[PDB]
This record gives structure tokens, C-alpha cells and sequence, in this order.
């Protein structure tokens, strides 16, 4: 992985720096690294593809070194370098694609393609140089077992789930108390509804709780907490829990009461935020507990009092809400997020070449299924393919 | 050494010459292009007036390729020679420039050499067969240095009388060769058709080689003598001699 | 462009690396590149033009070389370098501004300012060195006709449009069937409404289809798809298509049925997602087809059955929705996005100096008009100005 | 491509110029180029054809050179050359066919076959010489991104479309107003019909408009505009817009009135011709807007007055027509045309070897679908295959 | 006209034949013609006129000769040739456009623009070569 990244990095630096007219002093070290790459790869045969519709491709390396003396680079130098770089970039892209489409339940972090397994030999370690990218840096740190940290803008940590819980219900679905939520991506909208508006609730307060267990521990997380959940604040015909029938929801939004957002690690309260909205920081957590209360207004204007009668029918249903958006976070594991394209790249490569479903990932690399059952083998394979995809993105 | 490349570990019997490996392993266009030419500048075969002739690349004939050589070695004069001691490097580069700065003289020399070769080759009558000979002519590279560093601009072409003499000697040798082949074949065929089974064709072949005037017959290997006998036996007899024999 | 970018890059490296106390070995190559720039620019007279309110400025270069004598850089060295760097940064910023405010219909990719046209002469090719920025990389790839790639977080690919289509309508607008959508930036919210709730539909199914044609091809796209469209889920009073009258919309949100999101390229189906929500990947597409259905619930609780009668009047109107956000994508063309500031920089420079409207861009640098009519000439000019803006942002 | 073109060009020049009895001075440079080709190809192994029914073929080169000192070529020289020429021509034809049947979505301009990919190596660049054909010239300019155009006689720019639009209609289809058009190749025949003959129209004038949006900009185009559409000048029985019924058209041709042709580029009026028939020049455009009018003749002879009554039934339907033929044009992109055989060659090669449908082109190389969705990737692949086809037609 | 045609023909031949890697024997006569054109045009000032909205343009020619002494053309050679060829092609296109927009009632076969009238002098006749179109 480090040798493949070094190949890609050398090729990227050659493309960016070996340009007509530039001083040779701008590239001398780069030229030496490029020549080391050529020497190390010379006389080696590689094969890629042979899986799905990915074509079999053979690669033989017989290239000369760059040894010309110049003060400034000219067109001849750049054309020679360009020919060599084009061949090497094609080889690296094919190796990356071959590795991205493969997986194993055992040793999923280890190389899977024969080309990358061959690149893991000692004789190729000479190619290795600067490893500065976040993904390769995390790879090296993990191989050393230090903390690795991936920073995510809007991490895709919550599998999609639009669900509800009815704590009080009956077949007519006209006197319901419960919660409905959408946990999607970095976002959580939750709403506790009571059709009676806590008319008979002790102290005229109805308590709602929502526990969301993250599949991985998040750290240094910036969270936006807003009082209302816009997704559960309009009239809605919802299906029955078993699908037999449909019930009606006619929200009237009351501000949530006694809001407590707890960020827990191993069941222990790491962060607690009471009646606090806007930007908050969760420094280290694996679970979120949103506890909020529907409090019946002690004093109502006639228009308000008309909405909440003493008994059924309950035409307007009192709803309190909460919206929790993870703007940014850090995770030791790899995740999809709004800013990066690694999941997109892997999925595109697997779809384009019609890669059959393997024993590790779900069909089509569906992120919801993958994150729902984010097993250690899945995590290893995902980190491998994401690192390969980041390596490929440097060139392609 | 100029390009800082690891010294070639060349293996005898390799189908590629050292320059053929260097052409692939050297990236500089001037040196690589000169190496390509040197690798592919073998003789071309062409029949003119029924005579097979070994002819040169047209870039040799007009002397233009010397420019490429110049270009290549000019590049060698600009190279760092990374690890070489600097006084030795300076000496090598100044020698490279000694040859480089005679570009016009070397173009003239190449054109003169090619023209003289073509003019004297017009006077050849027997096929110019290319075979690697047992013994060689030893060419000192110091004589090559003398020719490269001392040639002026005085054109010297073969004299018309020299060309006529060369052509006459070639024609005489060719005609004598053919006539002695005819005599040997006639006598061998007559001896066979006269059923002279005790006749030794070895004596006939030795007389033939002696009349060719350029063979010391005592040093002809026996296998070659018998092969010569076999090949002479296969040739048909010339019409005049065969009619006389009939 | 490569020479201008190299000037800006050298200046940025000088600002970052020429600091008090630094080892000369940390700056040796940078000092050589900077002195090469000084040699190349010396003796050349430049003029940045007077288009709009931009002042006409004359630039002369008669600078001495930076020293090589100090083992560690001291304060005097940094001050002299600062003087030279300040003059060069002023020149480069003025050249970038002059280039950004200009446009051409015939050759929009070519330099328009006289200073950048002069810098395209061969004598300045010596200044050229490392081209590692994404925009300059894409510029160089484009000049060679190679596959270009710009990565966008929330690409601004949809021109703003809040529109509706009534497939069934009548003068009083009480029995309406149709679709209303907002296409804004990276987001598409669509909602199909039936006032009769598909009572008389062939199978109690009302089919809605929304086709969005992207002005450019997007690849490696991560897309969040959510069932509901919150924007069309509250009561609205909406102008008629001709503005003659206003009609009433009273949505009640039903779950969309048979949701099929198709990502099409050249009219061919590239990606299909049926009943899938959350994060999906569209590897290569230029058109989105969202098909959904309002299905009448076969079984209704008394309240739900009360909402939807058999005939008019229809007080509650059945609405199904869909939300489609493009979190990230890759495009061969330049686009405005939520992360980069190129469009903002170009627009700010044009407004600050009251640049008269040109023959290429809309008369505000307005993005909706620009992306609606994204012509090849507009794309060439926009790539030029965005590359120059990225160059300027390195220094300003 | 340039190497393949140079191989084909060298072989063509060898066939044409290496002829018995010619002066060696007539062929000296050609013989040098031919020997360079032999030298470069010698010792190289090539493989062509593993796609569709194109058989796998293996090519080896161990040919001798040609003499260089004789004064006139003789039969022996030509005989020596002919065997090599035949083998090389077969190899070039097979390489061209291998490249013609291949396509890709990522880099369609880049070589796809293994043979052409190998020929893209630096060592084969020595074979490259005069690139004088139109297609190779455009290839080279387009690689450098210079303005270059292909000249077409009767360009095939309009996808086949025989359609009609009714602006006035009703179920019986006895009083219709609208337009019917054929868009085919370089031809637009349009006809506006009014069944009432504009009896009740304001000023007794009925206006018809037809807009044709070309998929590529045509420049320096010669257009023949005639005032009648013979295609829509005879009785027709025409399907309804949904195929539920057939209506009747019974034209009587009146001359078109206020004929205006507007050739527009990016919505801007570039050329305008009013009441002009014959040859006109459209210098640069992507859209053709034809406006014409049916005017009632204020004075009618008894038969003419009998044709057009004051009210229904309308048995003779007044029709005005226009015909627009693009005789020749220039387009920066490749197109099929009446003179070239590139499309025919590519289609023939693909059909003869049963090439499976790829991801870029439509099945069977259908031109109507290809020009309906002429995307940049399709344009890249089409330019590649058309250049290869032109190279192949140089020898086959 | 023949001088203008020969300029255009030399430039087209240079663009088609001066390609990276080609044998110099393929371009020897072309290089000679190109250098003859450079020598003839050097030191001459031209002005393409301002008829209509055609911009007034000034052209100065001070160019080095295309090199000899290469067995195969390399990238540096092609780059230098392309720079010179681009400037010359721009000049030729502008001269052709300036001539295409002018007309005279009498002697309308003769050149109308100043650039083409200047090119009709004897000193530019050296540029003239193959007139095959
Ligand atoms: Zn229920
Ligand atoms: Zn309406
Ligand atoms: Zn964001
Ligand atoms: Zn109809």
C-alpha cells in the first residue's frame, strides 16, 4: 500500500513539477526519486484484471533513467518524462482498480490483488518515499498501532432509518403517544408526539427519549442542535407498524421542554447539554441520548385552548422535536462523508466493471447496509479499498 | 558515466550489442537517436546490372548523420559525469569537443569516403557477398583518430585511369574464374563420361585452384577440396566444350 | 496562465519559507527559483489595464537578486525579500484582476489581458515551476486534451427554479393533479400532489415523474435521497401559471410508492435505485429521472378515511415527495460549489470595479443565468477566470 | 494515431512511388522513410483482434531494407519491396479494424487497442512523418487545442424527425392549424397549414415558427432556401399525436409570406435573411429559426374563392412551405456527410465482425441516435474511430 | 497572390511535416523553403488595415532560422518551429482577411490591401514555390 502510494505520489510530483522551462534545481530530488522508481520497477512483470469485466492487462517495465544535464527543463526532457509517466500512471490506475474490486473475510487489510501482493515484497521498498496524505498517514500509523484519525465533514455515521415508536396506541390510532425519527447520514430528526397533549399525564408532562448507538466512536465532534424537527411537523398519513392500516398525524408544534442531549461512551456520560441549542462539542462518544418533554402550556389563549380538549377526539396532536446535525467529527475508522469521494469511487469502479457481490460487502456497496453491520472485517476491507481509492484519485 | 548510469554488465553471446541495450536504456534524444542509427546502419543489398552490391544508408552518403553524431557527443560534453574526478572529466569532455568541433571536416570526410566507395564499387563485377571471414583486417583506432583529426578539405576521387584499371583487373579475375570453372567442369564430365574411374578429380580441382592464381593450394583443407569437387560435379558443361566432347 | 501561476506560487513559497532564523538549506531551491523569476522579469515593462474602474498601472522590474550568503536567514534578509515580494505580489494580483474582468466570445480560454498575453511569450517560460494546484492541473490537462476533473462539495449544478406542473386542473383549482419542485444548487425537492388522492386512478395509483437535465456530466457523485420534500408539505397559496389568480394547497404527506431514481447518460440508464434511501452513488450521469407514485392506502383508520372522501370537495390533498441532495461530485467542467470561493472572487472583483457587462457572462455574474445557458464559450471563459481567481487567492 | 497514420501513409507512398523505372531521386526520401519504418517495426510482436468475431492475429517483423544507391528502380527492386508492403498493409488494416471496434467512456480519444497503445510508445515516434490529411491535421490541432474544423458537403447534422405540431385542433380534425416538418441529414422541410386559411385570424395572417437546435455549431455554411416544401404538398392521412386516430391533410399551396430565417448562436442573432431565396450564408450558428406566414389573398378568382369558404367545412387546406438544404459547412466536430465514407467504414467493420454493443455508441452505429445524443465522450470516440477509418481507407 | 499563397503553403507544409520524431530527410526541402521565407520576411513591417471592424494590426518579423543537423526531429525543434509558424499563420490569416473585404471597380484583379501590395514586390518573389492548388 505504501509502495503503491509512493508510485502514485512520484507520478503526481513528476506531472506537476517536470514542466518545460523549470529550473533543474526544482526537480533534482524528484528526478532522483523518479529514477529510483524506474530502477526498482525495471525487469518486473505485472498482471492486473481478470475479475468481472475488468480486462486482463500485462505490464512490463523496461525504461531508461533521466540523466540529462540542464539548467532549465526543455521539451525533449518533458516528452521523455511524459511517456514514462503515462505508462506508469496507467499501470498504477489499473493496480488500484484491481485492488478496489477485491475483498476477503480473513486479512481484509492485507493486499488482495496479485500485483499489490508482489509490490509488498522487500525489493520494492526502495520506491517508498513521502507518505503525507491523510489516508496513507493513517494507514502507516495504524500499522504502527498509534491513534489514526480521519476527519469528516458531515460524517455518514447514521444508517438511514425513518421509524416510529408508539408507546400508547390502539386500533383506531386516534389517541397515540410515541416518537418518530429520521436518522440519516450526519443528521437526526426526532419528534415526540402526544395526541392528548399530556392532559392526563402526571404533572401535565410527557417524557420522550431517543437513544442512537453509533457504530463507531466519534471524537472532536461539532454538533448543531435545533429545537424543532421540520420533518415531523406537517400532516402525514403513516403506515401501521405491521402495514395492516394507516393512521393520521396532524402535528401542532410545542417547544421541547427540559431538553437534555447526553453524549455517552461505554454508558458513561461524557458530555451533557441542558436547554442548550446551536453549536455544541461532543469530545468523545459512541451513543447519543436525546431526552425531551412535552409540557402542556399552563396558560393558554382561547385559540390555543381550542386545540387541546379534555378528552377525545384529539384533532390536533402536540409535538415536540429536536434536530441534531454532526457538522464535523473525527473517527478512528473510515466513513463516508459529504466532502470525500472514496465511497463514490469504489462504488463506481465496482459498478462499471460488473464486479460480482463478494463475501464481505453488501450488494452495490450500499452504505446503509455496510454501516448497519460495520464489522471488523468490513472495516478492514473498507479501509483498504478507501486507501487505494485515495491513491487512485491522486492520478485519476 | 556521462549520464550517471550504472556501468553496463554486458554478457557475451547476447543477441543485442551494447549499443542496442544503451539505445533503450538512455533517455536523452540526441544520444539515443545516434545510438539508434549506429544500431541500424548495416549494409543494404541491391543488384545493379546483375551484380550484388552492398550500399550505404543515404545519410552516410550525404554525410548528414555526422550532425547527429555531433549532436550526441555535444550532449556528452554538457553532461555532469556525476562521480568522475573533475580533471579526468574535463579531459574526456575536451576530447569529445575535439571531435565535435570538426563537424564540417567530418561531414566532408564521410561524403568523400562514401563517394570513393561508390565509385570504386561501380567497378566490381562479382557479387559483393557479406560473410564473416576467418581472419580479419586489424584497424587501429589511433589511425581512425588520425583520419578524423587530420582530414582537410582537399577532395580526392579515383582517377579515370585508376577506375578503368580496377575494373579491368576485376573483369579479368572474374572471366578467368569462369573460364577455369568451365575447364574443370569439362574435364571432370569428360572423365566421368569416358569412364575413367581411376582418374583423381582432386588433381583437376588443384589445377583449377592453381589457375585461379590467388590460392596457395598446399593450405586448402581437404574437406573444402572435396566440397569443391562435389560442387563442380553438379555444374553443367559449357556449350563449346560440350560440343567438342560430343 | 502557467507562468502567472508560477509567479504566484513562487511568491507564496517565498512568503511562507523566507522567515527569520530558517536554515538556508530550507530555502536554497526556493531562492534559486525566486532569483530566476527576478532575472526573467527584470527589464520588462507591464501595464494592467483600465477596463471599468480598475486603475491603469505600470510595472517596472529592476530588482536585485536575493542573497545566498547567510547560513540562517536574519531580519535584514527577510526585510529585503519582503520588499521585493510585496512589489511582485502587487503586480501578480493586479494582473489576475485585469484578467478576471475580461472575457471573449471567440477565444475565451486564451489570455485577454495584455500582461498575461505578454507572459505567454517564451522568454518567461523559465519562471514556470511546480503546477500542483487542482485548477492549474486541470488547466494543463485541458491544454493537452486529457481527462480533466474538478471535485465539488455540493456542486451548484441546478439553476434556481421553483415551478409547478398541473396535469389536471380547472379554473377553481379544487381538483388538481401535478407536481411542484424546487431545483436549487445541489438540491432537488419534488412533490407530486393529487387532490382526489387517486380515488379514480386506474389502480388507485397516481404516477409522478420529474426529469432534471444537468447542463454538464457529473461523475463519482454521492447523493442523499430522502422520502419527503419538506418544502412542499405545508399549506401554500400559489399563483396560477399566468398569474391571473391564486390557488390553495393543503398537503397531507403520504409515503412515496415505487420510488425509482434513474441516473441517465445519453438517454441510457447508468444507475437505478428502487425504494432505496440514504446515500447512493451515481458514477456517471447527465440526467436524473425521479419516478414516484401516490398510492391510495388500501386500509385507512377512521381519521385517514375522513381525510380522503370519494368526491369533491377535497379539503386535504395527498402529497408524495422526494428530496435529492448532491453532497459531492466530479465534473470535467468548472462549477460553483459550497466550498470553493472562485465565483465569489470573480463576482467581487467585477462589482468592486464596476466592470461593464460583457458579451459572455450574465449582467451580474449571476449564477442561475450562467448555468442555465452554459455554452462552450461561457465554459472556456469561466475556466479561465476561475483559474486566475485560484491563482490570485494564493496571494490575496 | 499519428504513428498509425504515418505507417499507412508510408505504405501508400511506397505503392504509388516505388514503381519500375523511376529515378532513385524520386523516391530517395520515401525509401529512407520506408527503411525507418522497417527498422522500427523489426523485432516487435503485435497482436490484433479479440473482440467480436475479429480473429486473433499475431504479427512479427523481420524484413530486410531497400537499396539506396542505384539510379533507376527496376523490377527486382519493386519485387523486393512488394512482399513487405503487402504484409505491412495487412497489419495496418488489422490494427485499424481493431481500433475501430473499440470504445471507452473515460478516454475515448486515447487508443483502445493493444497494438495502437504500443505504437503510442516513444520508440515508434520515429515512424511519424507528414500529417497532411484533413483528419490527421484536425487530430493534431485538437490535441494541442487549436481552432480547427472539418469541412462537410451536405453534413448529416439533423437527426431524422418527421413530426407535426397542432396549435389548433379538436377530436374531428376538420379545422386544424399547425406545422409539419421533416428534419433529415442536411435538409429541413417545414410546412405550416391552416384549414380555415386564416379567415378569422387577425389581419388574415397566420404565423408559423420552426426552431431546429443543432447539436454542434456549424460555421461558414452554405444554405439553399426554397419557398415550398414538396414533402407536405400532397394529400396525406396522418396518425394522431397519440396514434388513437388518423386525420386528413389536403394541401393547397400558397406562397409563404414574411419569410425570415434567423441563424443564432447561444441565443444571439448571427444571421438574418428576410424574403431571401436561393443561396445564403450562415457564418456561425447552432440554431435555425424559420418564421413564415400564411396570408389570405385579398383578391381571389372564382375558383380560388371557391377553395376557401367563410366557414366550415374546410376541404382545401392552405399550406405554406420552406425547404432548407445545407450544401456545405464547417464543424469543429466530426459528422457523417454525403461525401465521406468514415461512418460507413466504421459501421461496416462493426457489423462484419458482430461487435457487441458497447457503452458509448448506440447499437448498430445508428447515426440518428448518435447525433441525437452527441455528447463530448461520444464525440471523442467518434473522432478516434473516424480518424482510424480514414487512415484505413488510405490503403483499403 | 502567389507570394501569399506560397506563404500559406509553406506554413501548411510546416504544420503537416514538422512533427516530432520525423526524419530530417522528410523536411529538408521544406526547411530550406521555410528558412528562405524567414530570411525574405525578416526586417519587414506590415500593417493589416482597419476597414470596417477589422482591427488594425502591425506585424514585425525577426525570427531565427529553423535548424538543420538533426537526424530525427525532436520536441525542442518542433516547439521552436511551432512558435514561428503560429506567428506566421496569424499574419497570413489577417492578410487574407484584409484582402477578402476590399474591391475596386477597375483593376479589381490586382491586390487591394497594403500588405498584399507590399508582398507583390520583387523582393518577396523568392518566397514563391509550388503552386498546385
Ligand atoms: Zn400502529
Ligand atoms: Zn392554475
Ligand atoms: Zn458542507
Ligand atoms: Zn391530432
Amino acid at each position: 500500500m505504501d509502495v503503491l502510494y509512493s508510485l502514485s505520489k512520484t507520478l503526481k510530483d513528476a506531472r506537476d513539477k517536470i514542466v518545460e522551462g523549470t529550473l533543474y534545481s526544482n526537480v533534482s530530488d524528484l528526478i532522483q526519486q523518479f529514477n529510483q522508481m524506474i530502477i526498482t520497477m525495471n525487469g518486473n512483470e505485472f498482471q492486473t484484471g481478470g475479475i468481472g469485466n475488468l480486462p486482463i492487462r500485462n505490464w512490463n517495465f523496461d525504461f531508461g533513467l533521466l540523466g540529462t544535464t540542464l539548467l532549465n527543463l526543455d521539451a525533449n526532457y518533458v516528452e521523455t518524462a511524459r511517456n514514462t509517466i503515462d505508462y506508469f500512471v496507467d499501470f498504477v490506475d489499473n493496480v488500484c482498480m484491481d485492488e478496489m474490486v477485491r475483498e476477503s473475510q480473513r486479512n481484509g487489510i492485507a493486499p488482495q490483488s496479485d500485483s499489490l501482493r508482489k509490490l509488498s515484497g522487500i525489493k520494492f521498498k526502495r520506491i517508498n518515499f513521502d507518505n503525507s496524505s491523510e489516508y496513507i498517514e493513517n494507514w502507516n500509523l495504524q500499522n504502527r498501532r498509534q491513534r489514526t484519525g480521519f476527519t469528516f465533514h458531515k460524517p455518514n455515521i447514521f444508517p438511514y432509518s425513518a421509524s416510529f415508536t408508539l408507546n400508547r396506541s390502539q386500533p383506531a390510532h386516534d389517541n397515540l403517544m410515541g416518537t418518530m425519527w429520521l436518522n440519516a447520514g450526519s443528521e437526526i430528526q426526532v419528534a415526540g408526539f402526544d395526541y392528548s397533549c399530556a392532559i392526563n399525564a402526571p404533572a401535565n408532562i410527557q417524557q420522550f427519549e431517543h437513544i442512537v448507538q453509533l457504530r463507531r466512536v466519534l471524537t472532536t465532534a461539532t454538533i448543531t442542535l435545533l429545537p424543532d424537527a421540520e420533518r415531523f411537523s406537517f400532516p402525514r398519513v403513516i403506515n401501521s407498524a405491521d402495514g395492516a392500516t394507516t393512521w393520521y398525524f396532524n402535528p401542532v408544534i410545542l417547544r421541547p421542554n427540559n431538553v437534555e442531549v447526553e453524549f455517552l461512551l461505554n454508558g458513561q456520560i461524557i458530555n451533557t447539554y441542558q436547554a442548550r441549542f446551536g453549536t455544541i462539542i461532543a469530545r468523545n462518544f459512541d451513543t447519543i441520548r436525546l431526552s425531551f418533554q412535552l409540557m402542556r402550556p399552563p396558560n393558554m389563549t382561547p385559540a390555543v385552548a381550542a386545540l387541546f380538549p379534555n378528552a377525545q377526539p384529539f384533532e390536533h396532536h402536540a409535538t415536540v422535536g429536536l434536530t441534531l446535525r454532526i457538522e464535523s467529527a473525527v473517527c478512528e475508522s473510515v466513513l463516508a462523508d459529504a466532502s470525500k469521494t472514496m465511497l463514490a469511487n469504489v462504488t463506481s469502479v465496482r459498478q462499471e466493471y460488473a464486479i460480482p457481490v463478494g463475501p464481505v460487502f453488501p450488494p452495490g456497496m450500499n452504505w446503509t447496509d455496510l454501516i448497519t453491520n460495520y464489522s471488523p472485517s468490513r472495516e478492514d476491507n473498507l479501509q483498504r479499498v478507501f486507501t487505494v481509492a485515495s491513491i487512485r484519485s491522486m492520478l485519476v | 558515466p556521462a549520464f550517471g548510469m550504472q556501468r553496463m554488465h554486458y554478457r557475451n553471446g547476447d543477441p543485442q550489442t551494447p549499443f542496442q541495450i544503451a539505445e533503450q536504456q538512455i533517455q536523452n534524444f540526441q544520444v539515443a537517436n545516434w545510438l539508434h542509427f549506429v544500431n541500424n546502419n548495416q549494409f543494404r543489398q541491391v543488384v545493379i546490372d546483375g551484380v550484388l552490391n552492398q550500399v550505404l544508408n543515404d545519410n552516410i552518403r550525404n554525410g548528414h548523420v555526422v550532425n547527429q553524431l555531433m549532436e550526441a557527443l555535444m550532449q556528452l560534453s554538457r553532461q555532469q559525469f556525476p562521480t568522475m574526478p573533475v580533471d579526468y572529466k574535463r579531459s574526456i569532455q575536451r576530447g569529445i569537443l575535439l571531435l565535435s568541433n570538426r563537424l564540417g571536416q567530418l561531414v566532408d570526410l564521410t561524403r568523400l569516403l562514401a563517394y570513393n566507395y561508390e565509385t570504386l564499387m561501380a567497378c566490381i563485377t562479382m557479387n559483393m557477398q557479406h560473410v564473416q571471414t576467418l581472419t580479419t583486417e586489424k584497424l587501429q583506432l589511433t589511425s581512425v583518430t588520425s583520419l578524423c583529426m587530420l582530414i582537410g578539405n582537399a577532395t580526392v576521387i579515383p582517377s579515370p585511369q585508376t577506375l578503368f584499371h580496377y575494373y579491368n583487373v576485376n573483369v579479368n579475375f572474374h572471366s578467368n574464374y569462369n573460364e577455369r570453372i568451365n575447364d574443370a567442369v569439362a574435364i571432370i564430365t569428360a572423365a566421368n563420361r569416358l569412364n575413367l574411374y581411376q582418374k583423381k578429380m582432386k588433381s583437376i580441382v588443384e589445377d583449377f585452384l592453381k589457375r585461379l592464381q590467388i590460392f596457395d593450394i598446399s593450405r586448402v583443407p581437404d574437406d573444402q577440396m572435396y566440397r569443391l569437387r562435389d560442387r563442380l560435379r553438379l555444374l553443367p558443361v559449357e556449350i563449346r566444350r560440350l560440343d567438342i566432347f560430343n
